[PDB]
């Protein structure tokens, strides 16, 4: 009584979109254009308003 | 057997063989793949359109 169960789930932002069989790398050297706001900090808008 | 040299002389063999073979192989294969891909690219209308 055999049972593979296999998962998998990549999640990437924001490069090349993503396909299964791509490397580690060309993911990276894809990277040139494609960035993506990864972090953010601010102010709140009234602070602004002076 | 049988034998006599008198009255009884006699020859018998009531040979018998009974033979059941009987295979059941029962092979059950079951393949299930599920993949999902999901890309998005946003896009938001001006705040000043007419
Ligand atoms: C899947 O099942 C096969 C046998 O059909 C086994 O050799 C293998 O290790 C299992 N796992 C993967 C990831 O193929």
């Amino acid at each position: 009584y055999l049972s593979n169960r296999t998962n998998s789930r990549v999640q990437s932002f924001g490069g090349v979109p993503f396909y299964p069989g791509i490397t580690l790398e060309t993911w990276q050297k894809g990277i040139t254009n494609h960035l993506v706001a990864i972090d953010r900090a601010g102010l709140p808008l009234h602070f602004f308003i002076k | 057997t049988e034998l006599a040299l008198f009255s009884r002389v006699n020859g018998k063999f009531s040979t018998e063989f009974q033979r059941m073979k009987t295979l059941q192989v029962k092979d059950q294969a079951v393949t299930t793949r599920v993949q999902v891909r999901n890309r998005i690219y946003t896009v938001k209308t001006t705040p000043t359109s007419e």
